[PDB]
């Protein structure tokens, strides 16, 4: 996990010494023997002509410890005049023995995948809160929540979105030349590291917002009947401030300790554990609060003589249903760590919460905003309203 | 206006047979619930028998169940009440009571003691 | 023996029946097909109140045609200001079963009642500035169903106990009560000269009274179901009956017989409330099925809908000066439209 | 517009009030009391009423449990008709219907009150709480014997004892049987109609069951989570 | 047996006028008043209170 | 959660991949290995000539 920066900086090191080498060093060319030279690569004195006898492997490489006593080698003609190798302008010399696309399918096959689900989720939670808000009618304090989750799952996909765009310009050509020069590339900028933090904050916000609806649920279910006008209140401060409260810390602990690459990389575990382990907690919380609810479900159902044969068909659409619209798909993997995913394991895990993540929008605003009876019963109401005109 | 009127009645043997035809005049009469409310002497309205305006959704008093009949004519606007095996304490005032609310199955104070939409009954 | 006597009665109204008759030789519809309809007319909703807890049972236009009066099942009565939607006064009720609302004539009262068969007048004006309870009328067996105020210190109010009673507030007393109905008397409204009133009952039927006589007039048929709301021509000589059957009807006092009747087959719920229009043009019908329909008094034409309510419209009330007609429904908003 | 600006800060004033009193009336469930003379519900209501004017035509009894405060509606004096008035409870969390089990020949007219109640157009959506009401007197009448109830509904003996009866210990089989029975015809009209929108809770209250108020806290509790369930369309 | 008979015999002395006489003043007071009717005629919103 | 750690590797492949183009560019692998003479590996990947 060398960085290109500590690579270029290792190298103007040598580059300096090699400099110092070529005058300080004593000339041991008596009559047209071999020259010192510097091919940007590594130092190339004054050899015996007529012998292939070269230097080590030189340091500053990213691989670095590979072969220490390995050895680059260029041959010195009768004259040592660096024997021409197929007619060209370069001598010849010879790298193997320095030499040091498997994680790039996947890569790119998660990204188009999360890159489409996101898509599709923004523009159907935009139709959703577009429909929500236009009819006075759905104007509850159930339907205020949802309004907030939707809000909260666009703002995580266009985070998605421009974290990709600064992923892309980050890396790209001008910036390795600029980096590769010596002077200032994106990498130093400040909001290459905000996009980065907003990105954690809005998947923050997003976690606390399902947390925020299942608790309602919760309260509604159980509890007896509280102030809307202070309870909503609580669970907006709850849904958006608390990310906050552990987003903020991880970005101050990312400018002081391990500032790194605009926030990217998570080489130390232990900061990593400041966004990991809050989101974990609400996950866990909610995968109760689910477990509660389809206990109550089943409950219901079976009762008042209701039950005969629809017990199971009931009771998997009712969860099918619930399941998206709280944190509850994401339980499978959430505790199988970042640190103990090696190898599959790891790209399953990915696959999964990326994939699930990105089309979860998608399925909360379909079945909370498009089949639910109330949003049709308002449009057929609409329509014939302006069938009479 | 609202105005029903109630034929047959009278005093008969124990076991016979009777029949009541109840006419109905003011409304229309295939857009309405009609009843059988019965009064016995020296106690309250009771109620009998009702009959959907569909003439599908029938049902009967268990006192009365499986022995009394009803019959509905909404081309003549009229209604037939068939009774068989008159036992002695069947003897009572027997009004055709009307629905109030039209186009509805429930409804409410169809054995009120000040109904308005009730005929003045044939003793039977 | 008494029999003689009810065949009798029977036979001295079928000669009513058939006198009524006689003077009927033409129909409104016949009449009337030469005047240019009226036509499509759209109505939007220009202010909409919001603030009420439960369902709207009643309303009034107070005499100034601005000041608005509405009651609700939460057990509130809301004055409004219907050219700035400021609430102007927020009285709480004894009881919160509220079936009916009145303005007084003058601005200074309010009164009010329903299921706990008691008629409570509220005095707008005090020395404090504060609402108070001026007066409790007591004495009806039954839920009042409606309630208007022929004065400052006289009000006629119907209860479902099949009678309407004349009160003045200074005692609570009963000096005039009209007896007849054999129904729940559910609405009545006031001739514009204070001096006859009419009444419509549960008994398919409407009658007229006397304040100062004190029994029946004449009383009028035709209706199949309960007289849900009942209103007034503003010439005085006919008034329009709204009923559970889906379908208006237009009577005349010095005719004595009725006149025609509105209907239409898409409609099926029964009638709420009706009012009709400063030139006695418009006729404004509540229906169950969330929307009220306007038709002209002479044609029996649909000109228009006030489609814009989301539950059961409960009460309905033109302005006094014609500038406008609100609507209050069971999805406790009340809207002004125009 | 100092005058304008007084009438804002009164409407203002007013619109707290109305969001306080709003508070307040969301938070407490109303019933309705419902059921003939001799139905014991008079008995109930005075019994709750320590448990926590002339014409009157309505009463109010609010009883705490849990800190829920249900507010219980009674009908006093009002006309026999009940068909307009009845419009006005459409929007409660429930309707307590009480029932004399003893009373033997005005048990099918309490039967057609109850299916009147249940299948009017007004209280669609409105869950009803059964009382069934004076079960010592019903007890002693079978064991008194000269009794009859066959007669009355000519399906007694054509019926056995459900085996989802629970008889309390020491009664006799005759007893549950009758109440079971009883139980069923009025289930038979709660089960047609209504498909899942409303049901019927019944209980079998003696005389003066202190348990009331404890077993209409726990039907309204059912009957809220049942609401909030389907607006969440689990249910 | 006595109030609804001569209740009865009250209503049976009336002075009821033929029909087409009473429409006509109907028809007349609807065409006399219709000018100054804000819902059958739309009142331009310069004086309308309701903007 | 996922989208940190994809980042994270992401940016981590992204890195070590601009360091082996560094590393490329220094040999300037286009004149190197013409006659197929130890051709580096760091060649095969594609960025700036």
């Amino acid at each position: 996990t060398v960085s290109l920066w500590e690579t270029v900086q290792k190298w103007r090191e040598y580059r300096r010494q090699c400099q110092r080498s070529l005058t300080e060093d004593p000339p041991p060319a008596t009559d047209l023997f071999c020259n010192r030279t510097f091919d940007e690569y590594a130092c190339w004195p004054d050899g015996e002509p007529g012998s292939f006898v070269n230097v080590s492997c030189p340091w500053y490489l990213p691989w670095a410890s590979s072969v220490p006593q390995g050895h680059v080698y260029r041959f010195c003609t009768a004259e040592g005049l660096w024997l021409q190798k197929d007619n060209s302008s370069l001598p010849w010399r010879d790298l193997s023995e320095c030499e040091e696309s498997s994680p790039e399918e996947q890569l790119l096959f998660l990204y188009i995948i999360y890159t489409v689900g996101y898509a599709l989720s923004f523009s159907a939670l935009v139709i959703a809160s577009a429909i929500l808000l236009g009819f006075r009618h759905l104007h509850c304090t159930r339907n205020y929540i949802h309004l907030n989750l939707f809000a909260s799952f666009i703002l995580r996909a266009l985070s998605v979105f421009i974290k990709d765009a600064a992923l892309k310009w980050m890396y790209s050509t001008a910036a390795q030349q600029h980096q590769w020069d010596g002077l200032l590339s994106y990498q130093d900028s400040l909001s290459c590291r905000l996009v980065f933090l907003l990105m954690q904050y809005c998947v923050a916000a997003n976690y606390y917002w399902l947390l925020v609806e299942g608790v309602y649920l919760y309260t509604l279910l159980a509890f007896s009947v509280l102030s809307e006008q202070w309870i909503f209140r609580l669970y907006v401060s709850i849904g958006w401030g608390v990310p906050l409260l552990f987003v903020v810390p991880w970005g101050i602990v990312k400018y002081l300790y391990e500032d790194e690459g605009c926030w990217t990389r998570n080489s130390n575990m232990n900061y990593w554990l400041i966004i990991r382990l809050p989101i974990l907690f609400a996950i866990g919380v909610n995968f109760l609060i689910f477990v509660r609810v389809i206990c109550i479900v089943v409950s219901k159902l079976k009762a008042n003589l209701m039950c005969k044969t629809d017990i199971k068909c009931r009771l998997a659409k009712s969860t099918l249903t619930l399941i998206p619209l709280l944190g509850t798909h994401e339980v499978i993997f959430a505790f199988v760590m970042d640190e103990h995913a090696r190898g599959t394991l790891r790209f399953i895990k990915l696959f999964t919460e990326l994939s699930f993540t990105s089309f979860q929008g998608l399925m909360v605003a379909i079945l909370y905003c498009f089949v639910n009876n109330e949003v049709q019963l308002e449009f057929r109401k609409s329509w014939e309203r302006w069938r009479l005109e | 206006q609202v105005q029903l009127q109630e034929s047959g009645g009278g005093l008969v043997q124990p076991g016979g047979s009777l029949r009541l035809s109840c006419a109905a005049s003011g409304f229309t009469f295939s857009n309405y619930k009609m009843n059988w409310v019965r009064q016995a002497p020296g106690k309250g309205l009771e109620w009998v028998s009702d009959i959907s305006q569909s003439g599908a959704s029938i049902s009967y008093t268990g006192s009365v169940k499986g022995r009394f009949t009803i019959s509905r004519d909404n081309a003549k606007n009229t209604l037939y009440l068939q009774m068989n095996s008159l036992k002695p304490e069947d003897t009572a005032v027997y009004y055709c009571a009307r629905c109030p609310a039209p186009f509805t199955r429930d409804c409410f104070d169809v054995t009120s003691t000040t109904y308005a939409y009730r005929g003045q009954g044939t003793q039977v | 023996e008494l029999d003689q006597l009810r065949q009798e009665a029977e036979q001295l109204k079928n000669q009513i029946r058939d006198a009524r008759k006689a003077c009927a030789d033409a129909t409104l519809s016949q009449i009337t097909n030469n005047i240019d309809p009226v036509g499509r007319i759209q109505m939007r909703t220009r202010r909409t109140l919001r603030g009420h807890l439960a369902k709207i049972y009643a309303m009034h236009w107070g005499t100034d045609s601005r000041l608005l009066v509405s009651a609700s099942q939460d057990g509130k009565l809301i004055i409004w200001d219907s050219y700035t939607t400021n609430k102007v006064h927020a009285i709480p009720l004894r009881s919160s079963w509220v079936m009916t609302c009145a303005y007084a004539p003058s601005g200074n009262y309010v009164a009010c009642g329903g299921l706990d068969n008691i008629c409570s007048i509220y005095n707008l004006k005090t020395r404090e500035g504060n609402v108070r309870v001026s007066r409790e009328l007591a004495g009806h067996t039954g839920y009042l169903s409606c309630c208007r105020f022929l004065d400052d210190n006289q009000i006629v109010t119907s209860s479902g106990d099949t009678t309407c009673a004349l009160w003045d507030i200074e005692t609570g007393q009963q000096t005039t009560t009209f007896t007849g109905h054999t129904g729940d008397v559910m609405s009545l409204s006031l001739a514009p000269d204070t001096r006859l009133f009419v009444s419509g009952a549960c008994d398919a039927s409407a009658k007229l009274w006397d304040v100062r006589e004190g029994m029946c007039r004449q009383t009028f048929t035709g209706h199949e179901s309960d007289i849900n709301a009942i209103c007034f021509f503003p010439n005085g000589n006919a008034f329009a009956t709204g009923s559970d059957d889906a379908t208006c009807r237009l009577f005349d006092l010095r005719a004595d017989q009725e006149l025609m009747t509105y209907s239409h087959d898409n409609i099926i719920c029964g009638i709420t409330s009706v009012s009709f229009s400063k030139s006695g043009r418009l006729l404004l019908a509540g229906y169950d099925d969330f929307n009220c329909n306007v038709w002209d008094a002479l044609k029996a034409d649909r000109a228009g809908v006030l489609a814009g309510h989301d539950n059961r419209v409960s009460c309905l009330g033109v302005t006094d000066d014609g500038m406008a007609v609100a609507t209050g429904s069971w999805d406790s908003f009340l809207k002004i439209w125009n | 517009s100092a005058e304008d600006k007084a009438a804002v800060e009164r409407s203002k004033m007013i619109e707290k009030q109305l969001q306080k009193d709003k508070q307040v009336y969301r938070a407490t469930h109303r019933l309705l009391l419902l059921g003939a003379d001799n139905s014991g519900k008079s008995t109930i209501v005075k019994q709750m009423r320590i448990y926590h004017v002339k014409t009157s035509g309505i009463f109010e009894t609010k009883f705490q449990v849990d800190k829920v405060n249900f507010h219980m509606f009674d009908v006093g004096a009002q006309r026999d008709e009940r068909r307009k008035w009845i419009q006005c409870f459409n929007d409660v969390t429930a309707i307590i219907f009480v029932v004399d089990s003893s009373d033997y020949n005005r048990l099918q007219e309490a039967l057609n009150d109850f299916k009147s109640i249940w299948n009017n157009r007004w209280l669609r959506t409105i869950s009803v709480i059964l009382f069934l009401n004076k079960q010592d007197l019903l007890a002693e009448k079978v064991l008194a014997g000269k009794s009859k109830i066959e007669d009355y509904f000519p399906e007694f003996a054509r019926y056995t004892t459900p085996e989802d009866a629970t008889p309390e210990p020491g009664e006799d089989p005759r007893v549950t049987r009758a109440k079971y029975f009883i139980r069923d015809e009025f289930l038979r009209i709660s089960t047609a109609s209504g498909d899942g929108r409303h049901y019927c809770y019944p209980h079998f209250t003696c005389s003066v069951d202190t348990e009331n108020a404890r077993r209409i806290f726990n039907d309204c509790r059912d009957i809220i989570q049942r609401m909030h369930l389907r607006q969440y369309e689990l249910l | 047996a006595r109030k609804l008979v001569e209740q009865l015999k009250m209503e049976a002395n009336i002075d009821r006028i033929k029909v087409s006489k009473a429409a006509a003043d109907l028809m007349a007071y609807c065409e006399a008043h219709a000018k100054e009717d804000p819902l059958l005629t739309p009142v331009p919103a310069s004086e309308n209170p309701f903007r | 959660h996922a989208e940190g750690t994809f980042t994270s590797d992401v940016s981590s492949y992204l890195e070590g991949q601009a360091a082996k183009c560094f590393i490329a560019w220094l040999i300037n692998c286009p004149g190197e290995c013409v006659p197929g003479s130890a051709c580096p590996d760091v060649c095969t990947n594609t960025c700036p000539l």
